[PDB]
DNA sequence: TTTTTTTT
């Protein structure tokens, strides 16, 4: 055949590399072959791929394999592949079979990570086609898993010879001539799906990031293919880095199973469709196992604001650093972020743990930096214009895709995370009753078009309405001064109504505070966490599960009682002592204490009195 | 010999001129073509201009040589060459690239630089000629002009991701293992029947590995026909014009682009299955060279020389809208919109854009309408539309196919946007464009559509007091009778009143009837203009200072005191940053407050603003 | 179903 004497030479400085790199960190820079050891650690597990660093086959061999294989990785595949067959064979000999009946020729999958660098999807160009890359973006639409067919075996249905390890192209092939010489059957190849081996295989998409090419224009979308191990290995709608090669994909439907080349298909043109083939994927985007997951530095952070006291406020106080003002919106912000103990009743009754707050303010609160703040810094976050939004977009949707499907909607987009709407006002009314009952049920249902799925749907959301005209008339009423149904107003935890203040003081304040802000820019601001020192601890007291006390239970009742009387009910109901609860809970998250406070009862009482005004 | 098939255009010929036309063509040759003898500036034409080109391009190493018709047409032996261009473009630039190739290696060779001869040889230089011939109406054209470049000018409506171009195509035997590549020849692939090997010569079995193959990358552009070439009887064509090689993605949506490029026209298969084709063809057009719509040291004299003149300010505010009588404040809003402010991206709180809104609320007849048309004309990315013929879905994004089509606004990100008669536009699409404003960015949610979008542009909005002439009995909110939220969103709002002014009216009539005297009727050119503003946009860099930031505080303590919304402080901020822009600073100035201070109340006429009843008193208003 | 001008 071809002798491909260059194909070999990569081959053999592959194996080389995989054998023989002999470089390792443990130890300091004592050699360990680490490629040989994760040739020890697949013997142990038995796995099927092998995860290779760009960058070590780069200081390997100065690089030139790097370079080879990162052009011609398509052409320089099976090589790659044999000579790790032949690695494996070397030191792993029981692995070169899949290891009862005979065990048939184990498959590696050489998924090369840490690449140099991340092209965007725009930086996609056809003279990287085949080339080794990787591409980072969220993934806005995936597959369920499905057994590719990598190696086809066929029997003779003349003869009965039995064809294997045919590679299939992008169409279902098939053996042309008989292998038998004495037969000659051109077709009727029955294909023997057992002798046939079968890869996992899902389809990705991916769409391009805000700050990737936002300048005038729509961001632009990729289809990228996960194979091997790497199928479901990432999950949707989150910023990864997918590296892999560039694969041209032909139109099947030209291929038989602007115009296109032809005269070959034969007289048939062909059209192909540009994509990615990831070989690895990366996403970029319990309380004792939680520190676990931490360094020894991270605990000892985490230890040492636990000892705070003062930490409360300061946390409060990080919340929308850019923000001034409205510290007890922050203080809604950082209780609503911690949520709270969420529980079923022994009757089976789900009583939600999660809180929703609502914001009523007038134009330039910042609400809208409000949003920006709180979405951008919690995790499972959406944010959205009530103004302009589907119900469906906004929950669920049912789209047909070979078929009736369905589509995720922001509640599914962050559920059991924030949930950020804005422009709430001018959300459709109709769309805000889906909500409510989406909400209140902690559960999205499609019932219409046929299907009757349903989705757990339980989140958080922080409702941001301005007050009817533009301004809170102080005269009226919550429940008048805003364009809302009532019961879902019932079902709002909390109601941050901002107001304008003519403090001469105050103003100067602000003022000065902007034009800082603007001044030093980012010098300005200086909270006392860092964001990601404050999701490690936020993340913590997630892990904590408060616990009612009998002085607790007791200040609860008494504050409860208060609140109906100071009503005296419009706003004042059963719901109201269920988020009190709730509130207590979440302050004890922030305490960090599994128990529940009077005192903690206390600041959740001055919270509600306060949304009361 | 080597002649072109049909033509008898020798290429031979052909080469040797366009040689002698690529050295010892002085840019003299251009000028005295262009006459203009009394701008012959002896460095400039006694230089070879394309020598001096094709050593400044292997200095920079690119491959690509943009020309213009007139050289042509100045060189006596490429005079000819020009209409054989013009007739048959495609063998006529394949040759000139080729000779612009060796030309460039007899200069490396010749010159004995050390340079990679190699590089230049696998340097592909090609050469974009613009200028081929007088921009044509698009709906002119027929079919005989087929096969000739073809200068066209338009809008670009859309382009499509860039598509695999196959460029050669690869083979492999399935016996043997043996390979070939098949270059594409003509967009078809003529397969070989059997092993480039003799020895397997196995028919059939050499198989097309699309992977291995060769690919190149095309894009097509939908291009409007402008209206000044369309006439009144029918809706503006397109074409959708396909852009290969770097060319491609090299534009956006919503540009004015002039683009020069042969005329092309295939067949389109009737059946997909057959080979039939019908009779009539599908035509596009292959862009050589492309033409959208460097500040020379010269042009930075001019533009530091025009900032030295103390009557920039209100010499740029008259300039911008020369024909317009009076209205200097508005001008000069308008004016400091154009510069618009610093878009201070901070790491964290988001983005902070310096943009300007203004909108025009007013009796009619002020020529409103016409100060957006003027402005729509001046800002290189404009959008003008009116609210009646627009719908939020058009405005800012419009759901197809599943695909999005950008809105008016999308097709401003990044520049000055134009909406007339925005009080008559509908309050639900005043709403639509409230967020997108506010946060410069359009935000989508819907069923299998759910992102954001850039939408950093400026909106010059025009309106109409509820009352068709601005009632001085009706309070000036009451007057305009728009959103608080909206109202505030706004940066600045003109206050237009006709008031009747016996010796105003005069002048007014005087200029207008001086107008019509002359059949065809200082201020800056509109293109030095243009050029001065671009050049303080991207160099120039207004930061905030000391002093300024003080009187902002206390401004905004005052307004506050006497509503000061914040975004009043921020509106004022950017203003004071876009007024010293103008001025060419990149250091605010207590002055530019002041300035912007100044104006904000002149728009809202805050003179002649009643202190109470949120009124203003037509005598005082223009006293 | 979802989005969508347009008329009814
Ligand atoms: N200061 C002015 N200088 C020059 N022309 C003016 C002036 N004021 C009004 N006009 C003319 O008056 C006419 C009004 O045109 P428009 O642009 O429609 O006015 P308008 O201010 O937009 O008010 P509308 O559009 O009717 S709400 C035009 O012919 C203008 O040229
Ligand atoms: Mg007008
Ligand atoms: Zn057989
Ligand atoms: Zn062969």
């Amino acid at each position: 055949k071809v002798d491909d004497v260059t194909g070999e030479k990569v081959r053999e400085a592959f194996e080389q590399f995989l054998e023989d790199f002999s470089v390792q960190s443990t130890d300091t820079g004592e050699v360990e072959k680490v490629y040989r050891a994760q040739i020890e650690f697949m013997k142990i597990y038995d796995l099927n791929t092998i995860y290779i660093d760009y960058q070590h086959l780069s200081m390997r061999e100065n690089g030139a394999l790097a370079m080879a294989i990162s052009e011609q990785y398509y052409r320089f595949l099976p090589f790659l592949q044999k000579g790790l067959r032949r690695v494996v064979r070397k030191y792993a000999p029981e692995l070169l079979n899949t290891s009862s009946p005979e065990q048939t020729e184990r498959v590696f999958q050489i998924s090369f990570f840490n690449l140099p660098t991340v092209h965007r999807i725009r930086d996609i160009r056809s003279e990287k086609i085949g080339s080794l890359l990787s591409i980072s973006g969220t993934v806005t639409r995936t597959s369920e898993v499905r057994p590719e067919l990598y190696k086809a075996s066929f029997t003779c249905d003349m003869c009965r010879a039995i064809v294997d390890n045919v590679e299939q192209s992008f169409k279902y092939t098939e053996p042309t001539f008989c292998p038998n010489p004495s037969c000659e059957n051109r077709a009727f190849w029955t294909l023997n799906v057992t002798r046939s081996r079968f890869l996992d295989w899902q389809k990705v998409r991916i769409q391009e990031n805000a700050n990737e090419i936002p300048t005038g224009s729509m961001p632009r979308t990729l289809d990228v293919i996960l194979r091997g191990d790497s199928v479901e290995r990432a999950k949707p709608g989150d910023r990864c880095k997918f590296t892999g090669v560039e694969i041209v994909v032909p139109d099947v439907t030209q291929l038989g199973l602007n115009s296109g080349v032809t005269g070959l298909l034969g007289v048939r043109d062909l059209t192909y469709k540009i994509s990615f083939l990831a070989c690895h994927v990366i996403s970029i985007g319990d309380q004792e196992v939680f520190l676990n997951s931490l360094s020894s530095d991270e605990i000892n952070e985490l230890k040492e604001m636990v000892k705070d006291e003062h930490i409360y406020d300061k946390l409060v106080r990080s919340i929308a650093p850019a923000v001034f003002g409205h510290e007890a919106v922050k203080k809604g912000i950082l209780l609503q972020m911690l949520g709270g103990v969420h529980k079923s009743t022994v009757e089976g009754i789900k009583l939600r743990g999660d809180i929703n707050i609502c914001v009523v303010g007038d134009p330039s609160t910042s609400k809208s930096q409000f949003l920006k703040y709180v979405v951008g810094f919690a995790p499972r976050s959406v944010y959205t214009s009530g103004k302009a939004s589907s119900a469906a977009g906004l929950t669920a949707a049912v789209v047909r895709d070979e078929d009736y499907t369905i589509e995720a909607g922001a509640l599914m987009l962050a559920d059991n995370g924030i949930c950020c709407i804005d422009e709430f006002d001018k959300m459709d009314i109709s769309d805000q009753v889906a909500i409510h009952e989406a909400m209140e049920q902690q559960t999205i249902s499609i019932a219409k078009a046929g299907i009757h799925a349903t989705l757990n749907a339980r989140t958080s959301i922080l409702a941001a309405a301005n007050p009817v005209g533009g301004r809170y008339n102080r005269k009226l009423s919550l429940r008048g001064n805003l364009n809302m149904t009532a019961p879902i107003m019932s079902r709002f935890d909390l109601f941050f109504v901002i107001l304008d203040d003519c403090n001469e003081k105050i103003d100067t304040e602000l003022a000065s505070h902007i034009v800082d802000l603007h001044m030093k820019r980012d010098e300005a601001i200086e909270p006392p966490f860092s964001a990601e020192q404050l999701r490690r601890y936020i993340k913590y007291a997630r892990t904590f599960k408060p616990i009612l006390t009998k002085e607790a239970r007791s200040y609860l009742v008494e504050k409860y009682k208060e609140l109906r009387k100071d009503d005296a009910s419009y706003r004042i109901t059963v719901r109201q002592l269920e988020s009190m609860i709730r509130l207590s809970e979440a302050i004890a998250r922030a305490n960090c204490v599994d128990e529940i406070t009077p005192s903690f009862i206390a600041e959740a009482y001055d919270l509600l009195r306060q949304s009361i005004i | 010999l080597r002649i072109i098939w049909g033509t008898n255009v020798s290429i031979q010929e052909c080469t040797t001129n366009f040689r002698n036309f690529l050295m010892s063509f002085k840019y003299k040759f251009r000028k005295i073509l262009d006459e203009r003898e009394e701008f012959i500036n002896n460095t400039t034409d006694e230089e070879l201009y394309y020598i001096k080109q094709l050593n400044e391009m292997r200095e920079l190493g690119t491959s690509n040589l943009n020309l213009d018709a007139r050289n042509l047409l100045a060189y006596k032996q490429t005079e000819d060459l020009y209409h054989q261009l013009l007739n048959y473009p495609q063998e006529v630039i394949s040759i000139m690239d080729q000779t612009i190739k060796d030309c460039m290696v007899s200069l490396i060779v010749d010159n004995n630089l050390d340079y990679d001869l190699d590089e230049i040889e696998t340097k592909f230089y090609k050469v974009r000629p613009y200028n081929v011939g007088s921009c044509k109406g698009m709906r002119e054209l027929n079919p005989n002009d087929i096969d000739k470049l073809i200068n066209l000018k338009g809008l670009v409506l859309r382009s499509t991701p860039v598509i695999p171009d196959m460029k050669v195509a690869f083979f492999k035997c399935n016996v043997c293992d043996h390979t070939m590549a098949v270059e594409i020849d003509r967009g078809v692939i003529q397969e070989p029947a059997r092993c480039e090997r003799i020895d397997c010569n196995e028919p059939n079995s050499m198989s097309l590995i699309h992977n291995r193959c060769s690919f190149a990358d095309k894009q097509v552009i939908k291009l409007q026909e402008t209206p000044d070439f369309v006439p009144d009887g029918q809706t503006p064509h397109s074409i959708s014009l396909c852009v290969y090689d770097e060319l491609v993605d090299s534009c956006r949506a919503g540009d004015r682009i002039e683009v020069t490029g042969t005329f092309r026209s295939i067949p389109i298969r009737a059946n997909s299955r057959q080979r039939v084709l019908k009779s009539l063809y599908k035509t596009y057009v292959d862009v050589v060279h492309v033409k959208k719509v460097q500040i020379t040291d010269q042009d930075l004299a001019k533009i530091r020389e025009v900032a030295a003149r103390e009557d920039l300010y209100s010499l740029l505010a008259r300039s911008i809208a020369p024909s317009i009588y009076e209205l200097e404040d508005v001008k000069k809003g308008i004016l400091l919109q154009l510069f618009g402010g610093t878009n201070k991206t901070f790491t964290k709180g988001g983005r902070y854009r310096g943009d300007i809104n203004i909108l025009l609320c007013g009796d009619p007849s002020t020529s409103k309408s016409q100060i957006l048309q003027y402005v729509h004309k001046i800002t290189p990315r404009g959008v003008y539309t009116s609210g009646k013929g627009s719908s939020a879905v058009g405005l800012t994004a419009y759901i197809t196919r599943l695909v999005l089509e950008s809105g008016a606004l999308v097709l401003s990100d990044g520049g000055v946007c134009c909406i007339d008669e925005f009080d008559k536009m509908s309050d639900s699409t005043r709403s639509v464009l409230h967020e997108v404003m506010e946060q410069q960015t359009i935000s989508i949610a819907k069923a299998g559509i759910i992102t954001t979008l850039n939408a950093r542009s400026s909106i010059l909005a025009s309106a109409n007091p509820i009352g068709s002439r601005y009632n001085p009995n009706l309070p000036v909110t009451e007057n305009i009778d728009l959103p608080p939220p909206l109202l505030s969103r706004f940066d600045l709002v003109y206050l237009v009143l006709d008031k009747v002014d016996e010796k105003n009216d005069r002048e007014l009539a005087k200029h207008l009837t001086n107008l019509y005297l002359e059949d065809k009727p200082d201020v800056l050119p509109v293109e030095f203009l243009t050029m001065y503003i671009s050049y303080a946009k991207e160099h120039i860099h207004p930061i905030i200072t000391e002093a300024a930031k003080t009187e902002l505080v206390r401004a905004y303590v005052g307004m506050r005191k006497m509503t000061a919304t914040t975004r009043q402080l921020e509106s004022m901020i950017r203003l004071a940053e876009a007024h010293a822009k103008m001025k060419l600073k990149n250091v605010v100035e207590l002055e530019d407050v002041q300035e912007a201070v100044r104006l904000i109340r002149s728009a809202i006429k805050d003179y002649a603003t009643d202190p109470k009843t949120g009124k203003i008193d037509m005598n005082l208003v223009q006293t």
